[PDB]
């Protein structure tokens, strides 16, 4: 067969990865410009959200040093690419967990709808790549909310997976946070309730 | 009109298969007993047709919808034209031509007992990119017995027509796919003296290149003499 | 010293060549464009000719699988390489024997004549690629015309076949089909009066 | 009735695939966590079905006319079934099934774009004879790609299940083609540790069994657990 | 030391096992003979029982393409070895889990009593091979009756597992379909509950 | 009268000596320029004759009786004919025919000037026995001279005609003498192109079937084509 | 692939031939029982005939020294492989070229009709094994009768000779030798009127 050249191997981000990836995290000085957790401005178009959760290791232990990205649509169903501090909406973020409570959050708005390569609708989703010591390449997830069980009920990818029960470690679970629409998820890396993680 | 600026390398007539080459049965008596007659190029020879301007369908490439779907393995054949200094054949015409999944070829002299396929015709046509990239799409083709020996088959294989810059690089070959045992046995193949020559010809698997769920890919590259400014004539 | 990469071996063209490049023949459907037999329409300047002609294998049976490809200079002497079926002469051309008879015609121009690197011009031709089943290599020769016996008798083509009654075996006999002008070249693979074949 | 006569070469486990092989995602949970309980032959064990009066019809080992003829490579895929010690096993139930040639199975669940061949159905059962010899004729499978990883095809293969003497012989395998690169790619394949074992399970190409202008052949010969007489127990 | 030839190496019998080896399942036309789940015909000696079971992945998730083969001795505890449709009883069966629920059935009669090597006898049990996608290797284990819990107690081959708790995995449940006597066996490929299985 | 049961191994054309081998200068003008023609085995093929009830004398295998004693080293010729596939082939005439020990036959156009022994013939026949055996007892000829180059000497030799199952086996072949230095140097043996095909039509010494104190042997084996049983025809 | 034992390699028969297969002709005395040119008794069934021919090399002179082997049905389409000396007819004959003349010459019958594997008749045929010194390995050839137009037209082995002026070279021309039913069958091993030589 035909062998191209091999791709550099992935390594665990290590524990220290704020430090490059988190500067307020770290507790260091930042620079001008940060990518960081606000995907939108205030006055971006969309149904503004509020999304946090926790990350649980294989004993239900709290992953307090994990680092996450996120890639979603604008609510138009569309990718910004072009990243820049000054556009109301990114399409790209950051976020971590607290080395206390270990929460993460995210500021950003309700995804549109987008097809997949066959030209079917897939359901509003966040695509999410988590890192961390112990992790020696990265975990891929979706993050799907609950409150769009029809659409949820025909994605394409969702139906993917085998069993029923394991589409439902990717529903995020409306709440509101004062008084502001927020949806929690937990990622549970091993275990009970292990959440499905893709290969692409 | 076309004009005289080039100059080829001589071909290697020890790289080619012989004209005699008696294994092959139909080469006893359709090889010259006389030497080729050496003659030094001229327009004539280093000119040739551009085809740029024919005008290609949709689907002259694909095998699968040129002709319901054929049944066999789907695959995908690409590659590169190049020279032997390396350089990329842009706008060349690649034809190829083969049986279908069982060994039957859709022509008239062709009484191999496996039937054809209602879906497939086997010619497809393409003319190289900038790059000198060309694809097709089809199936597999199968193994078919010839009256050679009592018992010769020839390896599943592709037949190639590559039309470059000139008459003079104007190439006929055939593709063989990657392990196929049927290749150290067939007398064709055997035309060619030198192993090393043969792999050249062999098609390999491209995993790269495949379309998930959907159709393997085989890459094969071409080579046709290289072309060189002349100097000093 | 110094080797480039090997051109890729030859193979023959075995004998379904017809179903790749030459759909009527193989008894199969054309496509909108497709190369054949007919160089120039009608209106071309230059002597209209037909050119036919009878392929031999070395025991002087008739060789009904042969595939031959043709190139030629318009009346101007000039090379016409932008391939097109609107244009009223293309210099390229193919053509086949047939199953029967296995007679192959071609639908062309006299061509002018060129002149070689050296500057010195060569009696008019037409340059043959014969293919076939037991053909491992195609093979070169030139048509020449009895008719130009004063250029053939200068041609610096033909002057490097050393012995002059090989020199016999690439000039195409005049004739008349049906009332018009035809060049009957008939090409003998192996043997009695076999035909030169050139190696550039 | 059947007796206790018997006693079988005990498996070598390191052999055969093992139970957990992670590449091949659905073992991953279809694999036992805790080790195997070892138990010692008895009557229960060294015993199984005799197949000699099943009623087999004239074609069941014929998949070009048990089910037009189908598409593909016509084939005749024939071997011998011996033990651990060389012993013919003869009357023994040699059943399989495989995909068409394009690789599509005639099976509910199977949701590959190729198509159905029409004449073809992809099962053959044959009882081997007195020297342990079975046959069958077919088309050769093609590749067959699956939801493992993102781009996972398997090999073209021919499931077998082979009963022998007793439930202690009985095998469920696949056969692989003679070069086919896709071999060692696939992590079914791979759930074999030593290359030594996956060896045994590739078909060679076999020109003396082939018919001529008809079909080719390959030879498939398959080894069950020895078989010895029970002694001072 | 010694070496004989290597077995053939097991392969999984994949997903589409049923066009092979249980062709209605398959949804394909069977033939005249086909080996199924009915191995004694209403006329046969012995206590007729229904026998039905699910098979459970390691999540919990039921193996609908699980394919079992059994192998029982007649209710005098005779293996009747000689297969044939004739026959009142076959000591040989196929049975597979439907793509629905999942529940594979046999319909047999209990088996009796045969001793081991050893001249000991064993509980009345019933064989079974367990073959699916995923699965390597076929499964061994034996299906008990909870009817016969003083013979169970004595049987050297229950005795041969060293935790009394995992005895129970091979204890089929005495019940009633329609109010006919049968015996459920439930299989637990991996987990909690997990079904001892032999090498032999 | 015979029936047409079965079917044999096409022949290895590269494996036996070419038509056209110059070096053996009488080949050039007796072998043909035409390739031959393949043709498909039916009963005109696939049987030939039986010699079961051909009237074999006593002495029929033994040089040193059948025509006083000869001069020349005392030995026996042994071994087994079987068929491709390792069969024995029973009942199957075995015909060889040599020169004397001092190289010449007793044949009208032999005019070497070594002479003729006065008890030797040259001649002998047998039919293997139920396992493919055979046994000659002979003397060992000696190498001759010829006229090929200026200098050729023919190794000593035992021709030797073997008629097998069907005129598809049949075969004629010569036998040589483990060690001797003439054999590499012989252009007829050099007929063979591979080395290995040679070793085939080398007798070993074979001292265990030595007679002490009066005779020594050599072992020649040798194998037919293969026979099978017909199918799916 | 699958490798068998490779066969014995052919070698030359050599010019003393005859001193093993043919006793009469080397000059020697004969055994009591020798396989001869003499196929049927005077008292045989069908048509008696005399086959008498030459051998020829590449420069079109005699070959002295060569050695045929025959096979053929009887006057019934039959093969007699049983030989036996008294029979009244046996399938299998030789017959050596004379040292002299150089001429073979057999005496048998006419065979009858017999169908190949796909049960389709072919033309009467004498099958020839030719052997000599010059000879590596043995030619085979068929001997056809001219006065069997109709039949030899439809022979299935005829008809698988390409070009249709081969298949003249084995056709026998019928003749008489003292009133008596005769066919010459000459054999050109090379050049021009070369015989066909079979591979099966
Ligand atoms: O995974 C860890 O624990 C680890 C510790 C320290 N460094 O420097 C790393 O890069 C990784
Ligand atoms: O030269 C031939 O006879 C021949 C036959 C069949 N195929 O497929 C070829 O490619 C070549
Ligand atoms: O185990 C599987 O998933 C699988 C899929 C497809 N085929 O063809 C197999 O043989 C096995
Ligand atoms: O072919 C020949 O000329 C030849 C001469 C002598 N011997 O002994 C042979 O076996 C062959
Ligand atoms: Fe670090
Ligand atoms: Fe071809
Ligand atoms: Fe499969
Ligand atoms: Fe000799």
């Amino acid at each position: 067969p035909i062998e191209l050249l091999p791709e550099t191997p992935s390594q665990t981000a290590g524990p220290y990865v704020h430090i490059g990836l988190a500067l307020e995290a770290a507790g260091n000085p930042t620079r001008d410009q940060e990518i960081w957790n606000r995907l939108a401005k205030p006055d971006a178009p969309g149904e503004h959200i509020l999304l946090l959760g926790q990350v649980y290791d294989g004993n239900g232990h709290l992953v307090r040093d994990s680092f996450l990205e996120v890639w979603q649509a604008d609510a138009n169903g569309e990718y910004q690419d072009a990243y820049n501090l000054e556009n109301a909406f990114n399409s790209f973020g950051r976020t971590a967990t607290t080395f206390d409570a270990g929460e993460w959050t995210l500021h950003t708005v309700k995804p549109g709808v987008v097809n997949n390569a066959a030209g079917v609708p897939m359901a509003p989703h966040i695509n999410i790549s988590l890192f961390a010591r112990g992790i020696n390449i990265h975990l891929h997830t979706r993050l799907y909310f609950d409150d769009e069980a029809q659409a949820n009920a025909k994605c394409p990818v969702l139906n993917l997976i085998e069993q029923p029960q394991r589409r439902e470690t990717l529903i995020a679970k409306r709440c509101e946070v004062d008084g502001k629409t927020a949806y929690r998820f937990d990622i549970r890396i091993q275990g009970e309730g292990e959440t499905v993680f893709f290969d692409f | 009109p076309a004009q005289d600026n080039s100059r080829f390398v001589i071909r290697d007539r020890n790289w080619h298969p012989k004209a005699l080459t008696p294994d092959y049965k139909t080469s006893i008596a359709r090889s010259p007993r006389q030497a080729l007659v050496s003659i030094p190029q001229s327009i004539s020879e280093t000119t040739g047709p551009n085809f740029s301007h024919l005008g290609f369908g949709a689907h002259d490439h694909d095998l699968l919808l040129n002709f319901g779907l054929p049944i066999g393995e789907r695959i995908i054949v690409a590659g590169r034209v190049v020279d032997q200094y390396g350089k990329p054949v842009p706008n060349t015409l690649v034809e190829m031509w083969q049986a279908n999944a069982g060994g039957r070829y859709r022509h008239k002299n062709d009484r191999y007992l496996a039937p054809l396929d209602p879906n497939f015709g086997g010619v497809g046509r393409c003319l190289t990119d900038s790059d000198g990239y060309y694809s097709f799409r089809t199936i597999k083709p199968g193994p078919y017995p010839w009256r050679n020996g009592p018992n010769d088959w020839r390896p599943a294989h592709i037949h190639f027509g590559i039309s470059g810059p000139s008459i003079a690089t104007k190439l006929i070959t055939q593709l063989y796919f990657e392990g196929d045992p049927l290749i150290p046995m067939c007398p064709i193949v055997k035309s060619i003296a030198n192993p090393e020559a043969v792999q050249q010809l062999i098609a390999k698997l491209d995993m790269n290149n495949a379309n998930p769920m959907d159709c393997l890919a085989y890459r094969f590259d071409i080579v046709l003499r290289g072309q060189r400014k002349t100097h000093f004539e």
